């Protein structure tokens, strides 16, 4: 009988490995792995992590101008 | 734009708002619309005087997009100064332009024109015993020409090494230069009798690409582009056929040439005796007075050192002064040295043949005043209509990468990182999958594969030939003539060796693992190894193009970079998140963790005479 | 060289169309498009193993 208050993030292994990478530089973004399909983050950087990670995908996404 | 009330959505455009201007009553007729500041023209094809504008329109304006209905063409000072060539003056073209148009044309537009429409026809290169003579017709330009900082009926002599300095400043001045050969008034140059056999068949494309060429009736230098397995080469060979002329052929490749003699000699009746050929395995040269030399660029651009065959060929070459010569795949001769054969090898006329006329570096315009602007150009999706080539399935399938190797691709070095996303098992279980659906079908494939590496541990893992750079030219010849007839033999698994420049009437699938970064060019030529299938008419065919690229990675930035050249022409990819009936399939390699576990470790490794006696 | 000639009765004649129309259907089947090109395949489950 215990609750703890988060956001539960479901995504995919890809996005998974790159939330650990932002966890990895930031300690406090993930708070629990539950299992490879769901982590448990902290609700502060969850505005932050969503906004970040776009950035990081600029790059992989082909933009002509 | 005079007292003309900006709209309310006005302000979402910006500076681009091109409703100040009036329609003309006969809007109902005219097909073209004329972008007045970005010099974009939008072209009806269901409207008459469609057909009109169609063809010229590629000469003055360079197609950017021209999909089924809606054609999209651009006018900039490249497509003009090919325009400008074949008998047509600023006159005519705004006479045509305004007819045509819907809309008045703007003094800005005129101005546009009118500064470079002008410059062409004053100004001639003429060749003679090999020396270059700069020959003009009238005396007044010797006041301009001779005082020109740069420099240094009158000619005077010019250094052959100096005609690419005097041609790019001949393109900052004024004037440039044309180069047209009067190949009807020149006898000293000896003459060659061949023409085409009764069994020759002109296309109508062919037929018009000639005549935009000899429509004044003077041969004019310039390139010539045609999608790929079109007939690039039998382009050059009419060429080479009309002129009459000795005449040299450059060919990128050494199996090409060997294919490009055979078909030479089928389709025109040149004897054999006056055919040479100028490859590794022979280096003998005909001592007719006039001949075909068909060799490569590396054969003839190397300046260090050259063989004792060689070298006399080498001087063999630039010694006569030839009358044609033809620039197979001229996507190359702006490189770094191919075009020193242009310069060193003595030619009244110069010709440029190739798909796709775009690279990553500007060198692309330096064809203009290499051999000159292009001549003609054909649709892609044009001629897929018309049975002359097949039609593609392109498609896209995302695999994506498991996470086991996706953790290392998030902490390996970018160099490393390329080899990790090309050996994933997702690829390995959808290209056998692929593999057996399609050789169920009795189709041929066809996988490429840049990475060497790969591409043997792929055909070693699935038991099929591979050919690549350390493959010999007598093995690979027999691989490519038993895939093409052999049943047994339904796959192969080529490389950047095979790209292109490699005749395959028989394939007809096409797959792809690893690719050269970004380039828009290769994926036009690894597609056009499917586009010449002879069975291309048979109702209901359809090739296809199958891409593997890894999800969540860099390769969508490449992928998406390295096709933006055939959405142009036509062709469009279908994504492809699922392949049905994969899990049903008996087995898939690397389908348990063990093998994936011993996998990764596996690339991630990767990284005194008498005393003769003695010894 | 050998000459090998085939009477075709009325039985025959039918019993030949029906290969050819056997035979058409496979040529068709060699021509048409897999079935993964037939149908847009977003919504299905992502391919693998
Ligand atoms: N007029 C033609 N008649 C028959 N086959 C042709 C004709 N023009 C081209 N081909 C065929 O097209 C294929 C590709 O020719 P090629 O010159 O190598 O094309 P490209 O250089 O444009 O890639 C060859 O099989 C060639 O025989
Ligand atoms: F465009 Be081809 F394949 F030379
Ligand atoms: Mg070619």
């Amino acid at each position: 009988a215990r609750a703890r208050k988060g956001a539960l993030v479901q995504c995919d292994p890809s996005i998974k490995a790159l939330i650990l990478q932002i966890d990895a530089k930031m300690s406090d973004i993930v708070l629990e792995e539950l299992d490879d399909t769901h982590l448990l983050v902290n609700p502060s950087k969850v505005e932050f992590v969503k906004h970040e990670l776009n950035r990081l995908l600029s790059k992989n996404i082909y933009n002509p101008m | 734009p005079a007292d003309f009330v900006p709209d309310s959505v006005s302000g979402m455009f910006r500076s681009h708002d091109f409703s100040y201007l009036r329609l003309r009553p006969d809007h109902a007729s005219r097909p073209l619309w004329i972008s007045p500041s970005d010099g974009r023209i939008i072209l009806e094809s269901f409207s008459p005087l469609a057909e009109q504008a169609q063809d010229f329109l590629v000469t003055i304006a360079e197609p950017i997009s021209r999909p089924s209905h809606i054609h999209e063409y651009k006018i900039t000072a490249y497509s003009l100064y090919a325009a400008v060539s074949v008998g047509l003056e600023t006159d005519d073209i705004i006479s045509v332009l305004d007819r045509l148009s819907k809309v008045p044309v703007a003094e800005s537009i005129i101005n546009f024109i009118k500064g470079a429409t002008i410059s062409y026809g004053k100004v001639k290169l003429v060749i003679k015993h090999n020396r270059y003579f700069v020959e003009t017709t009238q005396a007044d330009i010797l006041q301009m020409l001779l005082n020109d900082s740069v420099i240094g009926v009158h000619s005077f002599e010019i250094a052959n090494e100096s005609v690419e300095v005097v041609k790019k400043r001949c393109q900052e001045i004024d004037y440039p230069v044309l180069e047209e050969y009067d190949f009807r008034n020149d006898h000293r140059n000896p003459d060659l009798d061949i023409d085409l056999k009764p069994s020759t068949q002109i296309r109508p494309y062919q037929e018009k690409s000639l005549s935009k060429m000899f429509g004044n009736g003077r041969a004019r230098s310039g390139i010539i582009v045609l999608p790929c397995g079109a007939g690039k080469t039998l382009v050059g060979i009419t060429a080479a056929c009309t002129i009459k002329k000795s005449v040299i052929v450059l060919c990128t490749s050494s199996v090409s040439v060997m294919q490009w003699r055979q078909q030479f000699l089928q389709w025109c009746t040149l004897q054999p005796e006056n055919c040479a050929v100028f490859t590794s395995d022979n280096k003998e040269m005909f001592q007719t007075e006039s001949g075909l030399v068909v060799s490569t660029y590396s054969m003839v651009a190397n300046t260090r050192n050259r063989s004792h065959d060689s070298q006399k060929v080498m001087d063999f070459l630039t010694g006569r002064e030839w009358g044609f010569i033809i620039l197979d795949e001229v996507h190359v001769v702006p490189a770094a040295m191919f075009r020193r054969v242009v310069s060193t090898i003595a030619a009244h006329a110069k010709l440029g043949l190739t798909a796709t006329l775009v690279r990553e570096d500007d060198k692309i315009g330096d064809l203009n005043f290499l051999i000159g602007p292009k001549l003609y150009e054909a649709n892609w999706m044009e001629l897929s209509q018309k049975g002359h080539i097949a039609n593609v399935q392109c498609a896209e399938v995302w695999c994506p990468m498991t996470a086991e190797f996706y953790q290392e691709y998030l902490r390996e070095t970018a160099r490393k990182r390329m080899l990790l996303y090309i050996m994933n098992p997702t690829k390995f279980q959808a290209c056998q999958f692929l593999i057996q659906y399609h050789e169920r079908r009795g189709d041929k494939i066809i996988v490429f594969s840049d990475n060497v590496y790969a591409l043997q541990e792929y055909a070693l893992k699935m038991g099929k030939p591979f050919i690549y750079g350390s493959t010999p030219q007598q093995e690979r010849m027999n691989i490519l003539q038993n895939f093409q007839y052999n049943d047994q033999i339904n796959t192969i698994f080529l490389s950047k060796v095979g790209d292109t420049s490699i005749d395959l009437p028989e394939a007809t699938c096409l797959i792809q693992i690893s690719s050269h970064y970004g380039s828009r060019r290769q994926e036009a030529q690894r597609l056009g190894r499917i586009l010449r299938a002879k069975r291309r008419n048979d109702e209901g065919f359809n090739a296809f193009f199958y891409s593997l690229v890894s999800k969540d990675t860099q390769e969508m930035y490449y992928s998406t970079k390295r096709q933006a050249f055939l959405v142009d022409q036509g062709y469009a990819f279908k994504v492809i998140t699922h392949l049905h009936g994969m899990e049903n399939i008996p087995n898939l390699a690397y389908a348990s963790p063990r093998e994936r576990r011993e996998l990764l470790q596996e690339v991630l490794l990767k990284n005194h005479p008498l005393i003769r006696k003695m010894y | 060289a050998t000459l090998h000639i085939n009477i075709t009765t009325a039985s025959d004649e039918v019993a030949q169309r029906e290969l050819q129309e056997r035979q058409a259907e496979e040529k068709r089947k060699q021509n048409a498009v897999p079935e993964w090109h037939k149908q847009s395949t977003i919504g299905k489950t992502a391919l693998g193993r």
